[PDB]
RNA sequence: ACGAGACUCUGGCAUGCUAACUAGUUACGCGACCCCGGUCGGCGUAACUUCUUAGAGGGACAAGUGGCGUUCAGCCACCCGAGAUUGAGCAAUAACAGGUCUGUGAUGCCCUUAGAUGUCCGGGGCUGCACGCGCGCUACACUGACUGGCUCAGCGUGUGCCUACCCUACGCCGGCAGGCGCGGGUAACCCGUUGAACCCCAUUCGUGAUGGGGAUCGGGGAUUGCAAUUAUUCCCCAUGAACGAGGAAUUCCCAGUAAGUGCGGGUCAUAAGCUUGCGUUGAUUAAGUCCCUGCCCUUUGUACACACCGCCCGU
């Protein structure tokens, strides 16, 4: 019952930039929520990062809602 | 042109029921597939009738739970919609698949029954009708992606999508299939 | 920082633990094995007595430990079935005297831990299994075979490095087994 | 126990009067598919239909009373 | 720009009280006591300061600029019906307080209803609800 | 013979009947915009009841089929079918020491009647707080909060006798609460096609008593009234407490139902956290039982009958 309480960082130090940037177009599933629980960053700035990552095409849009959006990896052939 | 009903994109046949006991219960095949997971109704008014909705339409009615969500279809829709997506891409496997084998996976098979006065503990094992095993696997997996998908930073997009696959696999990290294993030990400790 | 207390993952059937109570439910109710991890189990209702109780909180007492018996168990799924009413009244000394043993041993080495830095579920798990678990597999008891062995190695300096963990390391666990057990 | 009894399952004939204490169970009429001339008497908790099939886990008890 | 800038400040000293760098600037500047969520929209649309960046990369002339809109708003073309303290009872101005006029002029405010012992002011000293409420049912935590 | 039933109102349909410039539809002309064809709740007038209004008649009756039943009353499933159990109204004999003398110029008796328990004026009180209890409202969040845009109803009510106090389109001023000259309606004509809310879409927020929650409290400005202080009410900026899904126990309900969500009426000079209606979105579970709390009938038992909340024995 360890309750460890999270401090999110509000913006990339050097790890997390290379780090998301090496793993994140390696998953299957990528959201905002998922992207926060990994690196442990904000939701916004998963946001901002998938929306860079997005801008760059390394990303293909899936589907779009004010509520969540669905992100996928490219096809590695 | 109708060639085929496909539940927004994705299709209704080519479709795999394992248990035979959940055949004539679950209405997914051929005949109860619509476009949406929305119907008009007239579907609880006799005993059996709700045997006859489709499986998908029923997991909509019983997503809304608890005051504040009660008759907001289209958010419920909505997220059975975006919840497909996330199955769709996450394992390679149709999502109606996945729904049925859960489901199957998921239904408690035996039940104790309290007997006796106010306040005595006596149970008695039963077996569960196969209607009532549909019933409580589509309550215990709303419950679970409900209570995954509170105070938490994933949605409950997400949070329901986790929750079928962990049912489906049989992992039994899933709440639905914990709920289900110890009511089958409770029915099994005293029969 | 925080593992289980001996080297077994889950314990055997028919095996008496302390177990710390969480949460009342319908079916059951909602333990906490403190000596096994945290890992979640399970109480029955008929089971908590042996006669007729008047209130689910006269033997409920949410917070505080309990002595509970082993009945079934799963090692490939996670789950423990705890037994109330089989337990003889000889037994709970000795599972308090276990369990002080096991809380001291533990503190001392989480104690040892913290100096000495070391912060990693896999290395923390090696540093038991450096200095707890292998006089435990020596002395072929869990919990019996530490307890004597500190005792021992608190005047025997040379049975107390025969392990070969580290050098600082050991000095410290020297150390703290000097100041504490006395 | 230490014996994995297999799972047999049973195709109802003729559903009797609703048994229990709040009236909840329900005495049923199974038979089985192995060998189609055995027919014992189970109780059921839901609503069941004629020619409804139901999953045993065992195939050995018979059924009792509201009590 | 997404990667953290050098001489990122973290803790913000500002007016004597704590203020953290890793909330949004419309927000981080409302810890300060006497200012809120609705006035500081209006200090970062007087100053040219966006409000799409945080608390905590803004530097010394930006943050001295919106210090300069605290003390002194009315210049800055801050219309008077916005102010949470005007035509005051002492000399008749219209200000806005920052923790220290606003907790000191409060204090002041409490001891002239007591000296002038009106029935506020007696409410007050008494330690009850002063806006004309039933007391009967509701305040079960006045005291022991 | 009463009660139940029978009866009435409302909903569910009828492209058949009667009818509509205080309701529209379809065609025709003119006008406006665009690329030859689309939109107009723009303007005007040749048929019509498909929408709307409301009148008369019709339609569902266990009517058919297959079973169960003494094959009698009736029950079950299915087909054709808008419905094969819609909701309300009225509601018998007998009595309650049930409530109302503060609804009445309905009322017996008693008290009082000029230093009045009649009446009137002015002020206060019914709101006062160690505490306990009931009905309710808002929340404890990410099925969410804020900000923009898109977009859909039905019951209603409205210038009153002494009685003065109505509902409102439109123009300007002001952030807003609000203010002035202007027009309609004594009402299917005017508010009004009642551009309602929940929902839908797109940003901001990211598990932090936080941008949740808005209690408490300070300053200022308008409206009603002869008069607001013990803030009538509304608006603006600050102040940002408890509260992390709630113990023993307990309430309501089974289909357009619970629940979420807003709009009318009653009180009303100023006025809804209450109540009565209305509309939108819209489920989980069940077609059973007498275990709990009770009710109806028959039999039996009784030392009860102001009736078990009864009666009764002894220190």
């Amino acid at each position: 019952k360890v309750r460890d309480k999270l401090n999110n960082l509000v913006l990339f130090d050097k790890a997390t930039y290379d780090k998301l940037c090496k793993e994140v177009p390696n998953y299957k599933l990528i959201t905002p929520a998922v992207v926060s629980e990994r690196l442990k960053i904000r939701g916004s700035l998963a946001r901002a990062a998938l929306q860079e990552l997005l801008s760059k095409g390394l990303i293909k849009l899936v589907s779009k809602h004010r509520a969540q959006v669905i992100y996928t990896r490219n096809t590695k052939g | 042109t109708p060639d085929i009903k496909l539940f927004g994109k994705w299709s209704t046949d080519d479709v795999q029921i394992n248990d035979i006991s959940l055949q004539d219960y679950i209405a997914v095949k051929e005949k109860y597939a619509k476009y949406l997971p929305h119907s008009a109704g007239r579907y609880a008014a006799k005993r059996f009738r709700k045997a006859q909705c489709p499986i998908v339409e029923r997991l909509t009615n019983s997503m809304m739970m608890h005051g504040r969500n009660n008759g907001k279809k289209l958010m419920t829709v909505r997220i059975v919609k975006h919840a497909f997506e996330i199955i769709h891409l996450l394992t390679g496997e149709n999502p109606l698949q996945v729904l049925v084998n859960a489901i199957i996976n998921s239904g408690p098979r035996e039940d104790s029954t309290r007997i006796g006065r106010a306040g005595t503990v006596r149970r008695q094992a039963v077996d569960v009708s196969p209607l009532r095993r549909v019933n409580q696997a589509i309550w215990l997996l709303c419950t679970g992606a409900r209570e995954a998908a509170f105070r938490n930073i994933k949605t409950i997009a997400e949070c329901l999508a986790d929750e079928l696959i962990n049912a489906a696999k049989g992992s039994s990290n899933s709440y639905a299939i914990k709920k289900k294993d110890e009511l089958e030990r409770v029915a099994k400790s005293n029969r | 920082l925080s593992c289980r207390f001996y080297q077994h993952k889950f314990p055997e059937v028919e095996d008496v633990v302390m177990v710390n109570v969480r949460s009342i439910a319908e079916m059951g109710a909602y333990v906490s094995l403190l000596e096994y991890n945290n890992i979640e189990g399970m109480i029955l209702l008929s089971e908590l007595s042996r006669r007729r109780i008047r209130s689910i909180n006269k033997l409920i007492r949410i917070g505080r430990n309990e002595c509970v018996v082993v009945i079934r168990v799963d090692k490939e799924k996670g789950y423990i079935d705890l037994s109330k009413r089989r337990v003889s009244p000889e037994e709970a000394i000795k599972c308090e005297d276990k369990f002080t043993k096991s809380k001291t041993v533990y503190s001392i080495l989480r104690h040892v831990a913290e100096v000495l830095e070391y912060t990693k579920d896999e290395q923390l798990e090696s540093l038991f299994q450096r200095t707890a678990w292998v006089f435990d597999d020596k002395y072929k008891r869990p919990g019996y075979g530490a307890y004597d062995a500190f005792k021992h190695a608190v005047s025997d300096p040379s049975i107390l490095d025969s392990l070969d963990l580290n050098e600082d390391e050991r000095e410290v666990l020297i150390n703290n087994i000097n100041r504490r057990l006395t | 126990t230490s014996r994995v009894q297999p799972i047999k399952l049973a195709r109802v004939t003729k559903v009797l009067g609703r048994t229990g204490s709040q009236g909840q169970c329900t005495q049923v009429r199974v038979e089985f598919m192995d060998d189609t001339s055995r027919s014992i008497i189970r109780n059921v908790k839901g609503p069941v239909r004629e020619g409804d099939v139901l999953t045993l886990l065992e195939s050995e008890r018979e059924a009792r009373r509201l009590r | 720009s997404l990667v953290i800038p050098e001489k990122f400040q973290h803790i913000l000293r500002v007016l004597n009280t704590n203020i953290d760098g890793r909330r949004k600037i419309a927000f981080a500047i409302t810890a300060i006591k006497g200012v809120g969520r609705r006035y500081a929209h209006v200090v970062l649309r007087k100053a040219d300061i966006d409000l799409t960046k945080r608390a905590g990369e803004l530097t010394e002339d930006e943050v001295e600029r919106v210090i300069t809109i605290m003390q002194n708003p009315r210049q800055y073309k801050i219309p008077d019906w916005f102010l949470n303290r005007q035509k005051d009872v002492k000399d008749g101005k219209y200000s806005q307080v920052l923790a220290n006029g606003l907790d000191n002029k409060l204090r002041e405010d409490l001891e002239r209803l007591k000296k002038i012992r009106a029935h506020r002011g007696l409410r007050h000293f008494w330690g009850l609800r002063v806006r004309g409420q039933h007391t009967k049912t509701t305040g079960r935590r006045g005291r022991t």
